């Protein structure tokens, strides 16, 4: 439902872009931290 | 293995994916670790898991 929201309403994603880019957020840490927090 | 353009292969010893040469890529397994190879000629892809 969340998803579709997301796609459905322009204005949700680009809040969404801005928090992301003003916070610095990496999002490419989160989803591969795994590997990253293993360290190999 | 992978040496050459003719293999796409995945080395769980070190943690590497050959094709032409080798890439890091993933980890490397322990005893009894079963590695899952995926191909999708749809999308043309090669997935490791």
């Amino acid at each position: 439902e969340i998803f579709i929201y997301w796609s459905k309403s322009h204005n949700f994603k680009r809040e969404e872009q801005n928090f992301v880019v003003q916070n610095e957020i990496n999002n490419m840490s989160f989803l591969t931290a795994d590997s990253k927090s293993k360290m190999a | 293995l992978g040496a050459d353009e003719l293999a796409y292969v995945f080395n769980g010893h070190r943690g590497q994916r050959w094709h032409l040469g080798s890439e890091p890529f993933g980890r490397p397994w322990q005893s009894g670790d079963v590695v899952g190879c995926m191909i999708d000629l749809t999308e043309n892809t090669i997935i490791f898991t």
